[PDB]
């Protein structure tokens, strides 16, 4: 649908906020965030903690004010224009209904029906330790997959950070070690519709053809090169050091 | 010369003539087995080249040679492959093979293989001489 950016500088200053908020398992860090929705890809610009409370105790209590915004759009606007709301984030990593409610105040603040935001403050297994969510109907709320943009000027400042293929392969089990339990989960959960739904691309394996062939056929010239990959160092490094030492262990002139 | 027929007589005539040279050099021992084999060559060869030939077209070969000892020489022949046939003699239908194929398999990617293990001869050997100068430049 309308799936997302992350901007990265929300990320970090989300757990910031989390960090400052000293938030914990018990609390999520909750705050807006800002970008342009209209598009079937919104942007993350940013984002803001919204000073907050939570209870879970009682889930529907907690205490938030909008009035933040207010005054922070304006900033904002001020700011920037393209401010415009997005959506809004907490920390998680998990929802709670109450969230639902909560959503349903930005609906006032937004164009579109707004937008969730998870984070893992821990940052703990994967790709993302984030979900982005709009509610829907029977409710609904949805995952709609995201990412970051550039930013290169994060990216850049981002390079002064950091600093080939098994990991590739690592992933292999993961997911089916969840599935197969995921159904026995479920299965034994309750004991949804969605697992058959999966169920059927499962065919989607022991699918190879003699089309195998053609990658045999392929992998052939692929080692071709082979030859050729180290002919050059077959011929290179060898007949390289019969110029330099002929030349050098008979130099020994005077 | 023989040996491009391996025509036993013609064959021998050679060792006949050159025992002692090949005593000379113990070669001797050698030949007295490629003697049939070049005749089992020759029987795969221009030949084999039907999905048969017949027991007795196969056999004429032998029928310039023997026979059923043909039975014999061609399991004979048909014992250490080197050739790829079949009979029936219920069939009397000596069924010579294809030999036939293409580099699906991972034949040729064996030859890869076999060129991808040499991928460390002379890549490896540049660094087994690598040294040479390199290291006595230092000296």
């Amino acid at each position: 649908h309308e799936k997302v950016t992350i901007a990265p500088l929300v990320l970090l200053s989300a757990l910031d906020h989390y960090e400052r908020t000293q938030t914990k398992e018990n609390k999520r860090c909750v705050g807006v965030i800002l970008g342009d929705a209209n598009s079937s890809t919104i942007r993350v610009t940013n984002s803001f903690a919204l000073p907050f409370e939570e209870d879970e105790k009682n889930s529907d209590v907690w205490f938030l004010d909008h009035n933040y915004i207010e005054n922070m759009n304006e900033m904002c606007k001020k700011i920037n224009a393209k401010e415009k709301l997005i959506g809004w984030y907490h920390s998680g990593p998990k929802l709670r209904a109450s969230d639902l409610k909560i959503n349903e105040l930005f609906k006032k603040y937004t164009q579109n029906n707004p937008l969730l935001l998870i984070v893992d403050v821990k940052q703990q297994g994967v790709g993302l330790p984030t979900d982005a969510y709009v509610a829907i109907e029977e409710k609904t709320f949805l995952h709609l997959p995201c990412t970051i943009e550039a930013e290169e000027a994060e990216e850049i400042g981002v390079e002064h950070l950091l600093r080939i293929r098994l990991t590739n392969q690592l992933k292999s089990l993961k997911g089916l070690q969840s599935k197969l339990k995921d159904v026995v989960e479920y299965l034994d959960k309750v004991i949804h519709t969605i697992l058959g739904k999966l169920q059927d691309v499962f065919n989607l394996n022991n699918l190879q053809k003699a089309l195998t062939v053609k990658t045999n056929d392929e992998l052939m010239v692929i080692y071709i090169s082979n030859l050729v990959r180290s002919i050059i160092a077959f011929d290179d490094l060898i007949e390289n050091k019969i110029q330099n030492k002929k030349i050098q262990e008979q130099r020994v002139k005077d | 010369k023989a040996v491009k027929l391996g025509d036993l007589k013609k064959f021998t005539s050679t060792i006949t003539k050159y025992k002692q040279l090949l005593l000379k050099d113990d070669t001797y021992q050698l030949c007295v087995r490629l003697r049939s084999n070049v005749i089992k060559t020759g029987i795969r060869i221009i030949s084999l080249t039907y999905k048969k030939i017949s027991l007795r077209d196969i056999c004429l070969k032998l029928n310039l040679d023997s026979e059923q000892t043909v039975e014999y020489m061609v399991s004979r022949a048909i014992r250490d492959g080197v050739i790829e046939a079949k009979i029936n003699h219920e069939d009397g239908f000596i069924e010579t093979t294809e030999l036939l194929n293409i580099y699906d398999s991972e034949d040729p990617q064996q030859v890869f293989d076999e060129r991808i293990k040499f991928a460390n001869q002379l890549h490896d050997e540049y660094l087994v001489s690598m040294r040479y100068p390199e290291d006595k430049k230092t000296q």
